[PDB]
RNA sequence: CAGCCAGGAUGUUGGCUUAGAAGCAGCCAUCAUUUAAAGAAAGCGUAAUAGCUCACUGGUCGAGUCGGCCUGCGCGGAAGA
């Protein structure tokens, strides 16, 4: 690992994304395939393009800081990789059942899809959302 | 150093004697003891297994290290098994065990016969094939690398007997 | 696109008839025919035209036959017919080989019928025009 | 400005190998008057030989001699140590080979004079411009030479 | 045993023993004779052919040989041994040329054959031999005769008693999958086999012959088509020829001019191959119907002027390779080297 | 830092010399945009192909790691009747 400016600048932005966030899902990539890659993420691309995070910074002491500081429900992220995907514009978009349907898609495990805490809620199926 | 910080989780099933500094770990698949450099000393706790340095020693943490290492592979293969697999290639050569002894026609002008140690066993699944079963890694290894002392491949066209793992250059 | 299946591509042109000298009988040895080249393959890319070079997976696991799918030809093989110059590169970086403008490879890039990455049409906008440069281009964008 | 060519055909004595080129400065003998051996200090010269063909202990060859200088051509095929066949003044002293044959005895004391002749010449005509070659026939004293060698060399070594 | 190659080496001759100038001096007189002896002749160098060995790969590893140097005279009339004569094991059949006008030292064409090649300088002369009544004192010495240097040219060139060329792709590798005991790769790509694995046909007792393999080539002077003359110098001392011409290629074009632009390039090569005996034969007939490919196998001769027998030879399918060894043979043997 | 479990893809078979070289025979302007953590890329096995890999990152282990400088004492260099 290099110096630590690029350090708390990424988690400077990830935490400016949050106060413009929305409903976000989770998924446990440890045996990933770039060819899925090209498939959540493009559907990401598909909506308006490059604006979506996917960073995967899960370590306890990487996404961990900026618990605290917004959405402090969200400090059990501690236990195994847990990936974010933020959406800035909409509230409760369709891209959290995502996941859970492509979790068959060759996509054996997905984190459970625990999901993230918009009611602070626990693990789910959610489908009931605005389209 | 760092290895001997680390602790070690013994399985069910297996006793840990101590008499001193010689160390009793007979479990399920046979029994075994060994000994260390008379500088390591062993702790039993109620999980774990604690050894430390000697003061005076200038190597120290250097044979600690190694003793967790010796104690590791000799507490999985009480409980695991350990299995080597030799492959034999080659036209007319032939493989069987009988008994305890295993003959190989490796070409020589006479079968080769070769005594296997009491605590190792060896089958054949296939006739051109071996599989060595053993309770310590110390002589399984030495009882393969035997096998291999027999027909050390040649780096042209690979015949002769050789570990599954390894992969053998050709030139 | 789930696992090897032992994929392999090569062409050299589709408005040829499967030569030997570029080629060969390198099109599949593995339980692929040279017979097949006509009856199947030449099915859509007879419908349009055959001016450019077309790459395809093989996708053939227990059958005599195949079950794959022709995709968007290379960005470079329309340099030669409607960019301008086909000999080749010849000097790579002497001098300024040709010149290249934003009119030029802009909506013929669009053209690719699955061969996408996100819907930022700006963004392979620019990466088309990667592919130039590498002969000794110069771009007008 | 050394444009001439011209071409000599010797006779030498040893199993030779290859050919190649001399480069030796060359002066007068210090002793005797009628020499001119190789010196450090002497007139530089270029020399080159080439072989047709080889015998039992002679040899048959072809070479270009560069400056016509007074007997160059034998000075530098005797600096290989390796002189003419019936040369008096530069060749070294008789040494007929092993089991040779009477007839080739006679023949060498036959052969009293230098294995030496020159065969081809080019030259530039004056007012033309146009090269001419000739040629020039093996005199009868060699035909014989190279025919006693050759029935020699064919009956001993095979 | 899988690769062949071609280098230039560079021998030396070692230089004769040089001469000693000393004196005798015993334990009480101290005026003694002008003792001291000769040197040692140089050590020589031999080209020795070699059954086992097939390349010239120890001389790209090699590059220089040095003969040992004669031994130098020393007291008490001592001469030096003369120099161990070096031996270099070759390949059969190899050419060595020089330069500055340099030519071809001898052909080898059967073992056991030493080629001379370097000579040794020869040794000089003692004190001793100087000896005379109004010198009484020889402080002269000869100097030991240069040796020997020259670089050659190492070309292996096979012992190709049949000799064939054929159309790239036509199976010249399968047609030794025949009797042939040689296994050549064999795939169906262009160029398959690019090392010369050359193979022997033994039919019967007291009779047999050797066949090489030579890749065919696209129509270039220079060494371009990836293959080229480097691979035609492995001919010349083929005392039969073989063409090998493909009958409707699957994805090639049909032999009509292909097939007379390879006999035109060995013309130019060096020097038509001296006009050898070519018998062409044909492949690739078990795909097409066996009649079929019989009004059409001799349209192609007249096609290129050819008025021979035109022999239809299945490589792959071993229908054929058997009459066609029986006629090479006969004409090998009826032609003996002469 | 090194390990273990995975990623190594993309426009893309990069243009001439090219039969065949398409990261691994010959030239680099060394492209950059896609999700980002990964290079038209240092090594096997061939002719590429297809596969093994690496720098890099993600997860776990959890406390030192990396190589330059000066110096004391050591090792090989050091075989004879
Ligand atoms: N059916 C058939 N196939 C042949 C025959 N001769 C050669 N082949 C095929 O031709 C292919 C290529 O031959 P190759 O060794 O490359 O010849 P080359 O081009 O001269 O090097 C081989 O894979 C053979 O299967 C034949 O007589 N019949
Ligand atoms: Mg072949």
């Amino acid at each position: 690992m290099a110096l630590n400016l690029q350090d708390k600048q990424a988690i400077v932005a990830e935490v400016s994304e949050v106060a413009k966030g929305a409903l976000s899902a989770v998924v446990a990539d440890s045996r990933g395939v770039t060819v899925d890659k090209m498939t959540e993420l493009r559907k990401a691309g598909r909506e308006a393009g490059v604006y979506m995070r996917v960073v995967r910074n899960t370590l306890l002491r990487r996404a961990v800081e900026g618990t605290p500081f917004e959405c402090l429900k969200d400090a059990f992220v501690g236990p195994t990789l847990i990936a974010y995907s933020m959406e800035h514009p909409g509230a409760a978009a369709r891209l959290f059942k995502e996941f859970a349907k492509a979790n068959a898609k060759f996509e054996v495990k997905a984190a459970a899809f625990e999901g993230e805490l918009i009611p602070a809620s626990q693990i789910d199926r959610l489908a009931t959302l605005p389209t | 150093s760092r290895v001997a910080k680390a602790p070690v989780v013994v399985p069910a099933g297996v006793d840990v004697k101590i008499n001193g500094q010689v160390i009793t770990i007979k479990g399920k698949n046979g029994e075994l003891t060994r000994t260390l450099n008379d500088a390591v000393e062993v702790k039993h706790a109620d999980n774990t297994l604690t050894f430390g340095p000697r003061d005076g020693y200038a190597d120290g943490w250097a044979q600690a290290g190694t003793a967790r290492a010796l104690l590791n592979s000799m507490v999985i293969g009480v409980t695991e098994g350990f299995t080597k697999k030799l492959q034999l290639v080659g036209v007319g050569y032939r493989a069987a065990v009988k008994g305890n002894v295993i003959n190989l026609s490796l070409g020589f002008s006479h079968p080769v016969d070769h005594q296997l140690p009491a605590g190792i066993t060896a089958e054949c699944p296939t006739q051109t094939e071996i599989v060595l079963k053993g309770a310590d890694k110390q002589v399984i290894g030495q009882v393969a690398a035997d096998l291999r002392a027999y027909r050390r491949p040649e780096p042209y066209k690979g015949k002769g007997v050789r570990y599954a793992d390894e992969v053998v250059r050709t030139k | 696109a789930k696992k090897v299946q032992a994929y392999v591509k090569l062409q050299v042109a589709a408005g040829m008839a499967n030569p030997s000298p570029p080629v060969g009988p390198a099109l599949g040895q593995q339980g692929v025919n040279i017979m097949e080249f006509c009856k199947a393959f030449n099915a859509k890319t007879d419908s349009i035209e055959k001016g450019l070079p077309i790459p395809v997976v093989i996708t053939v696991y227990a059958d005599r036959s195949f079950t794959f799918v022709t995709k968007t030809p290379p960005a470079a093989v329309l340099l030669k017919k409607a960019a301008g110059i086909k000999s080749g590169s010849g000097k790579p970086n002497k001098d300024k080989v040709g010149k290249i403008s934003r009119a030029q490879l802009q909506e013929i890039a669009q053209t690719k019928a699955a061969d996408m990455t996100g819907a930022d049409i700006e963004a392979m906008t620019r990466s088309i025009e990667g592919t130039a440069r590498s002969m000794g281009l110069v771009v007008e964008d | 400005r050394r444009e001439i060519t011209r071409e000599y055909e010797a006779v030498a004595i040893g199993h030779m190998t290859a050919g190649g080129t001399v480069d030796e400065p060359i002066s007068r003998h210090p002793t005797k008057r009628t020499h001119m051996a190789v010196h450090p200090m002497g007139k530089p010269a270029v020399t080159h030989y080439r072989i047709m063909e080889h015998f039992r202990v002679h040899t048959r060859l072809r070479l270009r001699l560069e400056t016509g200088r007074t007997h160059q051509i034998r000075v530098h095929m005797a600096h290989i140590t390796h002189p003419l066949v019936g040369d008096p003044v530069y060749g070294g002293r008789p040494r007929p080979p092993k089991g040779a044959s009477e007839a080739f005895i006679s023949t060498l004391r036959k052969f009293d004079r230098q294995a030496l002749h020159a065969t081809m010449l080019r030259l530039y005509h004056p007012i033309s411009g146009i090269e001419m070659e000739w040629h020039a026939p093996i005199p009868q004293d060699m035909v014989e030479l190279i025919e006693v060698m050759r029935a020699d060399f064919e009956e001993h070594k095979d | 045993m899988k690769f062949v190659d071609e280098a230039s080496i560079l021998v030396v001759a070692g230089d004769g023993g040089n001469g000693c100038v000393s004196f005798r001096r015993e334990k009480y007189i101290p005026k003694g004779g002008p003792d001291g002896g000769d040197g040692g002749d140089g050590g020589d160098v031999w080209m020795e052919a070699d059954e086992n060995l097939n390349t010239l790969i120890d001389y790209r590893f090699e590059k220089s040989f040095r003969a040992e140097r004669g031994q130098n005279g020393a007291s008490r009339d001592c001469t030096g041994k003369r120099g161990k004569d070096v031996t270099i094991k070759v390949p059969v059949g190899t050419r060595v040329i020089d330069q500055g006008t340099g030519e071809t030292m001898g052909d080898m064409t059967k073992h056991g054959q030493r080629l001379l090649v370097a000579k040794g300088g020869w040794h000089g002369l003692g004190n001793t031999r100087f000896k005379s009544s109004v010198n009484r004192t020889p402080r002269q010495k000869t100097n030991g005769t240069p040796g020997d240097k020259r670089e050659l040219l190492l070309e292996l060139m096979l012992l190709a008693d049949v000799g064939m060329l054929g159309m790239p792709n036509a199976g010249k590798s399968t047609f030794i999958r025949a009797v042939s005991a040689a296994k050549p790769k064999v795939a169906d790509y262009p160029f398959t086999t690019l090392v010369p694995s050359l193979g022997v046909v033994r039919m019967d007792n007291e009779k047999s012959f050797v066949v090489a393999d030579i890749p065919g080539l696209i129509e270039g002077a220079a060494e371009g088509a990836g293959l080229g003359i480097r691979f035609l110098k492995h001919l010349e001392r083929c005392r039969v020829l073989l063409h090998l011409i493909d009958i409707d290629p699957i994805d090639g074009t049909d032999p009509v001019e292909n097939a007379r632009i390879i006999i035109s390039e060995l013309e130019k090569y060096s020097q038509d191959l001296a006009t050898k005996p070519r018998w062409l034969v044909f492949n690739k007939i078990d795909l097409l119907d066996k009649v079929e490919a019989e009004e059409k196998a001799k349209a192609i001769a007249e096609a290129l002027g050819w008025e021979d027998k035109y022999y239809l030879i299945s490589a792959a399918s071993g229908l054929g390779v058997k009459d066609l060894c029986w006629d090479v043979m006969t004409f090998i043997i009826e032609n003996p080297v002469v």
